[PDB]
This record gives structure tokens, sequence and C-alpha cells, in this order.
């Protein structure tokens, strides 16, 4: 049972081994060289059954250490470790651990779950006075694990003692009946992909509430509750779209279109599995897709000039960060009126406003060209096509990124352009001293009916939006915010939260389109 | 100025050149400097040489190559016009990645620009593709030279396959035969010759070969490996090597 004290290899005797020829099974490994960190390919050795990481300069321990489900021994003596992970409690098979001469303040409560741990070493660590008192008692090893397991009951994960009140609905207008009209509901939701949903960012959020298997079920219960005739999503891992979101949503009657944010990487499958992107769904009973697009800049539509080239370098990013689809209203819910529905996500942070601002002009400028390409052949006569735009611009409502959309244009000197103020190349994107575009859009949640669409610990603001062409479209109602008083009763510092799957809130809003003639 | 430093910025350009130089200069010497050894298994082994592979397995899979050097020459033993050797400097991050402390100390004294490697290092994944298209590897009539090349070719397989090394010591050889039909380990040849022992620099003194570039660097060592092979072939082997006997043998394996 004891591992051999000599850390030396052993060879089978030649005469007996060679004749029998049994294979070489090595189950023990050592790591030395006062290494600073560890590698990921180490956690792939599931066959290992005893690991010697003693006498190193290991700062921390990854959670993927638990990937050695067969491990029955572990040594971390004389290392520079500050604390242990929580996933260590899932290594039941472990039967002996050593933590001597480290910088351990308090052991994780999950450690008591290791009911097979017969021996434990702790000499040389700064542990609470009481922990050192239990370890001295006879059979203090068993006694201490029971204590750490007694404290794990204090955490009481998934109590869920609170209850979520429903979100209220607000009415902005009645549906006028002067002319025939079409009414369809829209949703916008940034589901917070798993790749960027770490605890380092959302530290107020327990690990079981961050688990994608836990959120993905609560997310979908939200998209189905709203039953929007159009659903627009952001931060959706490609794997999860095809194998989860598009699966569960077809059962309810949707047909979606996805597109990843990056295509030129061409990484391995595993890398490509967790790439996120923007998806658009729609009820078939009301819509019928006529086209699909993944927005990109042709890069030649502008007048070939060194300045535009010199500029675009500072701005362009390999990610397309944009998706759009063209739909068709079915006769029953001659003219054949269509609707373009766009979806976008700006990852960049507020400090890079010049990128987000030019990227936005870039995005919309490409939209206008896509509409014209379809408004020629498919439009019955000449020939306007509406635009239902929903995006997560990661921009507040006063920002320039948002000024460009609401006011129909932005000044060439806007604070957000920063170094790019007055660059001649910017004037090209408009259709002077100001950049304008043909669209005349209007926000669906104007007047700040939702105080904030992203509620984190350090940031509260409005970054998700739903726009529309005012001459064509109107909004009859929007889904108001969560009872703010509830957020206080429960001391919710930020999101995600046991009861709140994403870090954003959903934007369900009802629209109205004008039908002429028959 | 035979040696040439290769970084990610000036990589794809050089590969275009090597594509054309390899036709007339098919013999290639190779050496790599890596973040030392860190891991050693314990357990029953079929043979001492069997362990040696298992040892080489763990560390190749676990660590990233730091620098590579390749000297292209013809069967006569002549360097091509222009730069003779290319020193490939890989993207090794001093913080995130793993390495033995003493191993980094030696590479600092050798002159590796660690910080410049992180910022302007070569992405191994992409480099593999270019080396694949060039055709140096996996081409009938291309022969490979190397000294203490267990780890050397170890890392090269992981790069080109982008996978951990096979478990079976047999599975590792069968793959090595394809990418490199003909290999000659310089040390395995020294076993046959008399009065030849020790490290590489010790061999250079016996054979009176001047040292060009920074000693104990991947690029410089690669150049010294190739020249030390031609004069060794002309001297102890009479300008000829028996393939079947010495082709495909790596010292310690
Ligand atoms: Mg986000
Ligand atoms: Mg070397």
């Amino acid at each position: 049972y004891e591992p051999p004290d000599p850390r030396r290899m052993y060879t089978i005797m030649s005469s007996e081994e060679a004749a029998n020829g049994k294979k070489s099974h090595w189950a023990e490994l050592e790591i030395s060289g006062k290494v600073r960190s560890l590698s990921a390919s180490l956690w792939s050795l599931t066959h290992l059954t005893a690991l010697h990481l003693s006498d190193n300069s290991l700062s921390r321990i990854p959670s993927d250490i638990a990937k050695l489900h067969n491990l029955v021994y572990l040594d971390l003596s004389s290392n520079k470790i500050r604390s242990l992970p929580a996933e260590l409690g899932n290594m039941v098979s472990l039967r002996e651990l050593h933590l001597n001469n480290n910088l351990l303040r308090v052991l994780p409560f999950e450690l008591g779950k290791l009911f097979q741990l017969q021996t434990l070493g702790l000499k040389g660590n700064p542990l609470t006075q009481d922990i050192l008192n239990l370890y001295q008692e006879p059979d203090g090893t068993r006694r201490l694990l029971n204590y750490l397991l007694d404290n794990l009951s204090g955490t009481a994960k998934r109590i869920t003692t609170e209850q979520p009140p429903p979100r209220s609905w607000i009415m902005l207008q009645e549906p006028d009946r002067t002319r025939p009209t079409a009414l369809f509901s829209v949703m916008c939701y940034n589901v917070l992909c798993d790749k960027y949903a770490t605890r380092q960012l959302y530290g107020y959020c327990p690990s079981w509430a961050l688990n994608w298997d836990y959120r993905k079920k609560a997310i979908i219960q939200e998209i189905l509750s709203c039953n929007a005739d159009i659903v627009s999503l952001q931060e959706v891992e490609t794997e999860q779209y095809y194998s989860f979101f598009l699966v569960e949503l077809k059962e309810r009657g949707y047909n979606g279109f996805f597109s990843p944010k990056s295509r030129a990487r061409t990484m391995s499958e595993q890398e490509r599995k967790h790439v996120d992107g923007c998806a658009i769904f729609f009820k078939t009973e009301k819509f019928t897709l006529v086209q699909k697009h993944t927005v990109e800049f042709n890069q030649l539509a502008m007048a070939n000039s060194e300045g535009s080239e010199a500029m675009l370098n500072r701005v362009m990013t390999k990610d397309n960060i944009g998706v759009a689809v063209l739909l068709e209203l079915r006769k029953e819910s001659t003219e054949k009126q269509l609707i373009l529905v766009a979806n976008a996500h700006m990852h960049w942070d507020p400090e890079y406003s010049d990128v987000k601002l030019v990227q936005t002009m870039m995005f919309l400028s490409e939209v206008k060209n896509i509409i014209d390409k379809a408004s020629r052949n498919l439009k019955s006569s000449v020939g306007t096509i509406p635009l239902v735009l929903c995006a997560d611009l990661n921009s507040l409502p006063d920002s320039g990124v948002v000024e460009y959309l609401s006011t129909g244009g932005v000044e060439t000197n806007h604070k957000d352009f920063k170094e790019l103020r007055y660059n001649e190349s910017l004037t090209n994107f408009s259709c002077n001293g100001r950049i304008t575009h043909g669209f005349k859009l209007q926000s669906a949640y104007e007047s700040g009916l939702m105080p904030y669409t992203n509620y984190t610990f350090d940031f509260k603001g409005i970054i998700d939006y739903i726009f529309y062409s005012k001459p064509q479209l109107n909004t009859l109602g929007i889904l108001g915010p969560l009872d703010h008083h509830w957020l206080v009763e429960n001391n919710i510092s930020g999101c995600p939260h046991p009861l709140i799957p994403s870090d954003h809130f959903s934007l369900f809003a009802q629209l109205e389109l004008l039908l002429p003639f028959l | 100025q035979r040696i040439c430093e290769v970084w990610a910025c000036n990589l794809d350009e050089e590969m275009k050149k090597i594509r054309q130089v390899i036709r007339k200069y098919n013999y290639v010497a190779m050496d790599t400097e890596f973040p030392g050894v860190v891991a050693r298994p314990i357990g029953e082994f079929r043979s001492n040489a069997d362990y040696q592979y298992q040892l080489l397995r763990c560390n190749v899979d676990l660590l990233k190559i730091i620098q590579l050097g390749l000297t292209f020459m013809n069967e006569q033993g002549e360097y091509p016009p222009g730069t003779s050797t290319w020193q490939f400097n890989f993207k090794f991050n001093l913080t995130e990645d793993m390495y033995a402390q003493d191993s980094i100390e030696l590479l600092t004294t050798s002159g590796i620009q660690f910080k410049k490697h992180e910022e302007e290092g070569i992405e191994t994944q992409y480099f593999a593709e270019l080396l694949m298209t060039s055709g140096v590897v996996l081409c009938e009539g291309v022969k490979w030279l190397s000294f203490h090349s267990g780890y050397d070719f170890g890392y090269l397989i992981k790069i080109l396959t982008n996978s951990n090394l096979p478990e079976e010591e047999l599975d590792f050889f069968e793959i090595l035969r394809l990418f490199f039909p003909v290999i000659y380990d310089v040390k395995y040849l020294m076993k046959s010759c008399k009065n030849l022992k020790g490290g590489l620099q010790e061999v250079a003194e016996q054979l009176e070969l001047e040292r060009i570039g920074p000693q104990h660097q991947a690029g410089s060592d690669s150049l010294l490996t190739g020249m030390a092979f031609f004069k060794m072939r002309e001297m102890f082997f009479e300008d000829h090597i028996d393939d079947a006997k010495y082709c495909g043998h790596l010292y310690g394996l």
C-alpha cells in the first residue's frame, strides 16, 4: 500500500521477463525542476495512480487535477501553494495526500468528502489554531476530515430559499386599425457563453450556478416562456447552438441561423467547439427565411486609398461579429413584404470606443447594401424593406456608438473616435462634419424603461437594444424590468445568479408593421 | 553570416526559400533546445531502452520546444549560397508555460531572447503546416542527421502530428519512419568508431572543427552537427554509410 520511499525505477529481470514478455506498466510519476506552473497535457494521463509534485514552486493548482479519477496518491510537499481548489472533493479515489511546508491558510471544506483518505500530512502550514488542535488528537486525520465535511453543510449549496417574482409587461401604444397591420414579437438575449463565464469575472456567482449544464436549462425556460416570434441571441457556443438551442427550440416551432464570430483561425475541433456567435430564430408559422448573411466588409467598397488602408488596420478585427436574415410574412397568420432582421455583438470594452464606433458604421453600411441587393429583384415595385435590428453593442445609451443609430448620424469629432477624429476615411461610410446614413431608426426601450440590461458587480448599464425603422415599424409593448425591490430583498450584488442565468437581461418587445392595399 | 534567425514575422518568407534549396541540398542536420527534463516515471519496464522511451514520452508531451535549427547541405558536404542554417525561435511564454528552472538558466547564458520569443515567437501549430507543404519531411531521398536525437525528433513528431507521443515504443518508430525515411544518429555512429565519446563539443575538439555562432544554441549546434558528420563519414566510414545497419537508429533507443 505504501509507495516505495526510493524514487527509483525498477526493471523486470531479463530472463523471466523476456521469456514471458509481460508489458511494461508504469503507474507512478515524478515532477521536479522547481517548476513555476503545470501543463494541460498532464491532466490527460488518466492512467496515473500516484503523483509526486514535491519540492517545486507551484503557486496554485488547476481544477483539472480531478481529471485523474484513478489517482490514489498525491504529494505537494515543500511547494509555494496558497490555497487548494474546490474540485479536489471529487477525487474520491484518492487515499493519501501530502501538503507539508506550503502556504495553506485554511483547507477547502470539500476535502472532507474524500472518505478513502487514510493518511494526511500538514506539518509546516499556517492553519487555524483549531485545525492544528484536531490534527494532534489521536486519529486526528479522520476527525479533521469529518469537521471539514461538517462545515461543507454550512454552505448548503442550492438552498434556493428565495422565489422569483414575474417580470411585468408595459404597453406603449395600442395597435391602430386605420390600415391593415402585422404584429410580431421580438426578443434579444445575450446568454453569456461558457468560455467567458468564469468565476474570476463573476466571483459573486457560485460555481454550480455558473455551470453551463445548470444555466442552459434555465436559459431555455426563459426563451420558451416569452415565446417570441423572433429570438436574437449573443454569446452562443457553436456546439451548443446546433446540439442544444436549435434542438429544444424546434420542438417549439423555430428555425434558426447561426454564424461564428471568427472563421479564419481554422483551429482544431476542440478549439472550434467553444467559439461563440450570434444566432437568430423565428416561428415558421409566421415567417419564412428568404436569405441568410454573415456580415463582413468587402474592403473594396471604399475608394482605394492609403489612408483607408492605414486606418482600417488600426480598426479591423478578424471577427465578423454580425449576422442577419431576411424573412417573409406568410399569407395566413400578392404583395409579399419582407423583413431584414440583424443581430450583432461588440466584445470590445468602453475604452476602445473608436473601434466599436467604426465597427458599427462598418456593420450598418454593409446592411444597407444587403437590403438594396434584395430590394431590386424581390421587391414587387420600386421599394422599401424594413429593418428590425437587435444587438449587444456593449455601449451605454449616451455613447456615440448609440448616438449614431438613434440620431441617424454622428459627428466626425465625437469624443468616442479618439485618435480617429476627423479622419477623412470615416466620411466614406456615410451615404460636412458629420456621418449620416439612410436609415431612421428608433429604440424599442426608449425613455429608459429598463434601468440596466447588464447587471454585474462593477457595471450596471444599458447595452442591449432593439431598433426598428420608424416609418415602417412601431412598438406596442415591452417587457419591463425585474421588480427592483426584489433584487434588494435578496441582496443580489450582480449577475449571473442562482435565479438569473445570464449576466444580461432579456429584451422582449412587441412590434407592429403596416400592411398596404389588401 | 551563414546562420539566419527566424521569427514569426519573417517566417513564411523563409519557407519559400527553403522549398527551393531543399531540391539541391537534401541532407539536413537538426538540433533542438527545450525547457530541460522534468518528469521521470517509476515502474516495471521491459528493458532499460524501453524506459528511455517512456522517459522521453512524458517530457515531450509535457513541454514545448523553445528553439530549432536546421542546416541544409548536399551529399558532397557543401553549404548552399546565402544562409546555410535557419534558427527557428518558438513562442514560449515564461509565465504560463512549464519549464525546469535550471534549464532556463542555461538558455539565458546561451543568449535566447525569451521576452522577444513570447511577443514575436512562432506558433507551432501553424509552423507544422508550412513544414508539411515544403516537403522536407516525408520525401523519398531526403536524409536526416542529428546527435542525441531522442528528444529532438520527439518534439518534431508532436509538432507535425499535434498529438501526444504514442504509448507503445513500437508505435513511435513506425511513425518516425514515414516522416523521415532515412535518419542517421551521429552518436550511434560514434559507438562503432574508436576513441569517440562525450558530449558534442567534446567531439568537435577530436575532429578539429571550428565553432561558428553562439555555443550551445539550437542554431549553432545544428550547423556543427552536420559538418561533424561529413568529416566523420569521410574518416571512419570511408565516405559511405550502410543504411540497413545504421539508418533509423537513435542513441539510447
Ligand atoms: Mg458578455
Ligand atoms: Mg542541443
